[PDB]
């Protein structure tokens, strides 16, 4: 935050430092969570009609 | 799955096939069948011209 700086009623007009906002960034990561798995199609069926 | 179908979880649904071929002629049995006698009485008393 920028500072508050007093001056004499009459006095020298002056500059004071502003607040210094700042851009954050973040990224929607290029790295997956993931499940990855094979099912053999026969499995599919071997156990589709034939589960218990 | 791989792992996600286990045996004991498969049923494996038989053909409906029994299969007793075994020995079922009777044809000695076959013959004098279907004029099979059933008395109510436990004997058979029958006559025989033997001279």
């Amino acid at each position: 935050q920028g500072v508050v700086g007093g001056r004499t009623r009459t006095g020298a007009l002056a500059n004071d430092t502003q607040g210094t906002i700042k851009g954050a960034s973040l990224s929607v990561p290029d790295y997956y969570i993931k499940h990855q798995f094979d099912v053999g199609k026969d499995e599919i069926v071997n156990s589709d009609a034939t589960g218990k | 799955l791989t792992n996600l179908t286990p045996t004991e979880l498969l049923a494996n649904k038989a053909v409906d096939y029994l299969a007793n071929s075994f020995l079922v002629e009777t044809p000695m049995l076959g013959l004098l069948a279907n004029r099979v006698i059933n008395q109510k009485q436990k004997a058979i008393e029958w006559g025989a011209k033997v001279a």
